[PDB]
């Protein structure tokens, strides 16, 4: 039971439907046969689309956090 | 008059006095509150008086 | 409600009538107060133990308010009680 | 709560209500009249001035509830709010009438003209003469002329109620003194007789329950 | 009485949210009528490539979040 | 009788209907102050003594929170032979070059 | 235990309070200890020490009277200290 | 009589004759004081008996979220 | 913590009690006897006003103590459940009867009646006073009537 | 929308229960027994719990009731007496 | 600029007594203040007022000169009713 | 409630597709707004009840 | 606890939860993700509490000085 | 006999059987105020005197 | 004040670490005795007002 930076989050983790599996997909794939040309272009586009995800994730939610302290700082 | 009637407290200080005929009350209602000075309304469900 | 309003249709005041007594008069008065200050203090109580309450800024701003208010409320209902017993005092020991 | 000077007025006016009690209410009246029975009677110690007044601030309360009442809800009603200086201090004013109209009745006119006529500012030649019509004049002299009128006729008043208390007693002081010298016993000082007839006297009279009505009577009406 | 209620079954509800009941099993079902890998065709000018019914199936419900029912023609 | 209660309930998942059984089953139904409102919505006023109006209120409200994990929406798969065209991306080859249409 | 000081103190002040009420109506009384003779910052600060020097139960440890309703108490060690200042 | 009471209410899903037929299966309905308004329709008025004003405003204000 | 507005009731309470004891207590009657009899038998200042006053106020607490004491136990006392500003007045007024009784033994029932009428009859259009039958309003005079007719 | 309720025609106050709690400034055996606990503890358990956030806000409320309580004595012993004086000098 | 008017003639009072040279200057404090104290309050909701240098360089003036002017009413009221208490105390 | 209303709009067109540069574009100004709103109202309320408690306590 | 004394979870329990869960493996993305919210959540909670016990305390100490 | 005390307890790790033995070999087990609850289950009642 | 303006004190990292103790003693030094003096004078206040 979960406060309002987690639904923040969690609007992230639902936008981006599949993307947290889809990256573990591609890496096991490329593993396999790492000289191979279309797997290293498929596997650029979700490494780089995975760490925007994370980035803007992260930002935002310390941004709220900086809201909200500043308002209970007038609580005195 | 078959409804019920509210009167505003302003209004209600006002007094009256005599011997009164309530034969047609929509005609007798408009006529008294020419020579008093209300004003008044009707809902559907209530009459409301007022000063 | 929001889509919603309700008014009174002329706001007669029964309790406009000085009927009762002037130590009537002062129980109302003692026990509202008491009860309306006992509902308040839980109610800000709740509104900070509840998680999401305490964490969205627009639950947070109504608190700030909630909570000056209740300090003012107090503050005042203090100082008039002071007043009041301290002309008594001024009086008597006159 | 609500404007902030709004706010300032209430507090203020609760500071200064010990002194308008004390200066602008029948307590002025009771005080005075309790005090001057207990000389009356010849007791100097009994009861004590914080019984007194005890019992004067207790019987004021009851004559003066019904106008603070009264003012208050005047005041707690939401019907308006103000365009403009002169309505906001036109409805400011019509909430005082009680007042007011408690204490014309009770100051002397005399009195009052001549302290309104003394607040005019001054001119270089004797002030430009004015007659004015009732609705100012008799039902609306200003409160800072009322105040002081009504005070000193309260006084008086009191003092010729002490007057009147005093008279039986004097009667009995001379009587009982022209007895003893009719006996002869010229030595004697009369005053260790004559007190406890006075308090027999006081209490066959019953006058603590004659005062305390008599005197609510003069402002209440009761039926 | 009420007291001892509430506490014992407030408790005793607690001690079995980590209990998992659900379970996966496993169905092997032999195709009758056709090869299950993707076909290949080589032709003196042309490549030609047939998905299976695996590849197809799997690229169909790939990312669903609702649960199935109704396949037409606690 | 000053102590009347009354108030009213909005449910989301349990149609009166769905509470009236429980209440049956439980044996706290009472003739004399019955649920007032439409067996298939989900909405009903309620009046009475208040250890009963209040009963009612917070059973309710447990109830439909309970129910709250039911899912509801199913996806379905419907499968079409085509008569009169190739079903998949059509090359043709001309002379020497293929091409192709979608 | 840290906080066992912090508390030690308030008991010793929580008894000196106490004290006060019994101790007082005595300097009312006698023509040696009257505000007619000592008055001013001496008066309290002389007071509360002789209540300390008389208290009859280690200083140290929890008040027992916590649990009362305050005035009714207040009142009787008033009333006492009234009786002894008149027996002095 | 001093004590009618009276408010005004739109509603955003729920038509006026959508709503008269819940309160007539309710048994709620009341001829002395029916709604006023356009049953085609959302926005009505009504006066009548406190306790009937507000549970008819909470009533058509709830099932209006419902729906 | 407690409640905050029986804080304020405990402390102003503990500022008026010295003008309660000298205006609604036997402290009243027993201080002005002594003092008659001093000057009776011509001799002031034997005994001093300071003995005559400490025992006057001693003895007015073995009849007023009790009184006290009884009421605060019943204010202590955790058993009670209330719903509104009606119910926990009446509660309120309730733990008073026993000072209330008190005062209506000692005094007279004619001037409390006086005074019980003089609160409201400013207020009031009519004559008729049995519009009440007694046994409330004899049950319950109000305690600023009952004070000043002690 | 979920579990929705509102109770139509009586003020019927349920925020909170009504109770004796709102007849006493101080609960003064809720404070006897934390001093207790606070006091009793001579070499068991651990000191100098400085440290820990939890522990940390519960000490935040006794240390300062009793400091309220031991003031509010402090008056209340004053005004008593100087009721005493008032009425021997008068 | 666009439907914007202003009140050209103030209606107008005589003043005879210190009763109403009071409750003149009391009215007139008033008003501005609440006119004041609602202006402000609009400045810090509209959206194009609130996120523009310009017009915050502005608000902050308004709230600074609020402060001063109700904080200077108050105290010299104050000592207005306490010199009356001191010389009727003396 | 119209600026409150606004960011949640954006923040959902955001998180639909997180690398879109107009989406960014769109909800760093919101964002900015939105948190420049929040403190200056909350600042003006705290002033406005300050004074209120020092003229109490200028008469207690 | 595991006790109760006759006459949900907190942040305090998730907060300690989430910590440990960390520490097995500190770099792991979605783990540190699901850790910041967390940390942050109780550092909110834990200010807010404690400024409000700070404002009743006020109150009482304001009145029994005004009247002493 | 007034300052009997209750409680209920639930246990994690452990569970009924396992600590009736542990009483047991203690010589603290008394027949006059057993543990109440389901043996093969981690949740249990007990009443007695404080100690 | 000296040693903030010959250019190789003030730019040198040996020598500012220096001007920074020197800085924060005479802050103590000037704080410790402004508070001390106002408590001595507060007991003579509270003497003979009181
Ligand atoms: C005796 C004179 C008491 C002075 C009353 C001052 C009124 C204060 C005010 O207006 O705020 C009311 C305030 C707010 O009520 P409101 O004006 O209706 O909003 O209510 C109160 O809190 C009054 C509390 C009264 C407690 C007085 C203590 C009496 C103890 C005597 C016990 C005797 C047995
Ligand atoms: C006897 C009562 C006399 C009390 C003296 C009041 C002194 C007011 C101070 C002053 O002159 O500055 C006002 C000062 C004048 O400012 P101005 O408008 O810029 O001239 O503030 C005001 O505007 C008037 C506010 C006065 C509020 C006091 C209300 C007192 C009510 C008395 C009880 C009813
Ligand atoms: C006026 C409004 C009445 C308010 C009463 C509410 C009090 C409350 O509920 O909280 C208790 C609260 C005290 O808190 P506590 O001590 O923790 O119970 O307020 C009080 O101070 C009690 C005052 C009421 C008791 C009246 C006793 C009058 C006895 C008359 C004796 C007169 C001579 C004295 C002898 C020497
Ligand atoms: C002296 C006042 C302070 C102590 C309170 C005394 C209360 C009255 C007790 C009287 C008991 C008389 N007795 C034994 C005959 O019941």
């Amino acid at each position: 039971w979960s406060g309002y930076l987690d639904d923040v989050s969690a609007k992230f983790d639902t936008g981006v439907d599949n993307l947290q599996t889809q990256v573990t997909e591609a890496l096991d794939k490329l593993a396999a046969k790492p000289s191979d040309p279309a797997l290293l272009a498929a596997y650029q586009s979700k490494l780089s689309e995975y760490n925007l995800y994370r980035n803007a994730q992260s930002n935002t939610v310390k941004v709220f956090k900086d809201i909200d302290a500043a308002i209970i700082q007038n609580f005195r | 008059l078959k409804e019920p009637v509210i009167v505003s407290k302003m209004a209600a200080r006002k007094k009256i006095t005599g011997n009164f005929e309530f034969h047609d009350p929509n005609a007798l209602l408009e006529k008294l509150s020419l020579q008093l000075g209300l004003i008044w309304y009707f809902d559907g469900q209530a009459i409301y008086i007022y000063d | 409600p929001e889509n919603a309003v309700i008014g009174q249709a002329v706001n007669i005041r029964s309790m406009e009538t000085d009927i009762v007594s002037l130590d009537d008069r002062l129980l109302q008065a003692f026990s509202g107060s008491a009860i309306a200050t006992a509902v308040d203090k839980q109610t800000i109580t709740n509104r900070i133990e509840d998680p999401n309450l305490v964490t969205d800024p627009k639950e947070l701003a109504i608190s700030q308010e909630m909570i000056s208010d209740y300090n003012l409320y107090v503050s005042m209902v203090s100082t008039l009680t002071r007043k009041g017993v301290g002309a008594v005092e001024t009086l008597l020991r006159s | 709560m609500g404007n902030d000077i709004s706010l300032i007025a209430l507090l203020a006016f609760s500071t200064l209500l010990p002194f308008i009690i004390a200066s602008g209410t029948c307590f002025v009246k009771f005080s005075i009249v309790f005090v001057m029975v207990r000389n009356a009677l010849g007791l100097q110690q009994i009861p004590s001035n914080m019984t007194l007044n005890g019992v004067a601030l207790l019987l004021s309360m009851f004559v003066m509830w019904p106008i603070m009442h009264d003012a208050y809800v005047y005041f707690e009603d939401e019907d308006v709010t103000f365009n403009d200086i002169s309505s906001l201090s036109k409805h400011v004013d019509e909430g005082l009438d009680g007042y007011r109209d408690y204490l014309i009745k009770y100051s002397d006119r005399e009195l009052v003209q001549f302290f309104e006529n003394a607040q005019l500012k001054r001119q270089y030649g004797e002030e430009t003469e004015t007659v004015k019509r009732d609705k100012d004049e008799i039902e609306k002299p200003s409160i800072f002329a009322l105040l002081p009128a009504y005070a000193l006729s309260e006084i008086k008043s009191a003092f010729k109620i002490g007057f009147y208390l005093y008279l039986p007693f004097v009667v009995v002081d001379l009587v009982v003194s022209s007895v003893l010298l009719a006996l002869g016993m010229m030595m004697m000082s009369p005053v260790t007789i004559s007190t406890p007839i006075k308090l027999v006297l006081f209490v066959a009279l019953d006058g603590w329950t004659l005062l305390s009505k008599g005197l609510i009577l003069q402002y209440m009406d009761i039926a | 009485y009420v007291d001892m209620v509430v506490n014992a079954a407030t408790m005793m509800d607690k001690q079995n949210d980590g209990i998992e009941l659900g379970r996966q099993k496993i169905g092997v079902m032999r195709l009758n009528n056709t090869f299950v890998g993707d076909r290949t065709y080589n032709l003196r000018d042309q490549k030609m490539v047939i998905p299976g019914i695996a590849t197809a199936i799997e690229r169909l419900l790939q990312g669903e979040e609702q649960p199935l029912g109704n396949i037409v023609s606690e | 009788a000053s102590e009347m209660r009354n108030a009213v309930v909005s449910l989301r998942n349990v149609s009166l209907n769905e509470f009236n059984n429980f209440l049956k089953r439980s044996g706290l139904y009472n003739k004399n102050y019955p649920l007032r409102g439409d067996n298939r919505k989900g909405t009903f006023y309620v009046s009475g003594p208040p250890v009963y109006v209040d009963m009612v209120v917070n059973a309710a409200t447990m109830m439909d929170k309970q129910n709250d994990g039911i899912e509801l929406g199913r996806q379905k798969i419907g499968v079409m032979r085509l008569n009169n065209t190739f079903v998949g991306d059509r090359t043709y080859n001309l002379r020497d070059q293929k091409m192709v249409i979608p | 235990m840290f906080y066992a000081l912090y508390f030690e103190i308030h008991h010793l002040v929580a008894s000196a309070a106490l004290g006060f009420a019994r101790v007082a109506p005595i300097f009312f009384f006698l023509p040696f200890l009257n505000s007619g003779v000592l008055s001013g910052a001496p008066r309290n600060a002389i007071i509360i020490l002789v209540a300390l020097g008389v208290w009859p139960h280690a200083l140290n440890e929890a008040p027992p009277f916590l649990s009362v309703a305050m005035i009714p108490l207040v009142l009787q060690e008033a009333a006492v200290g009234v009786m002894l200042g008149c027996l002095l």
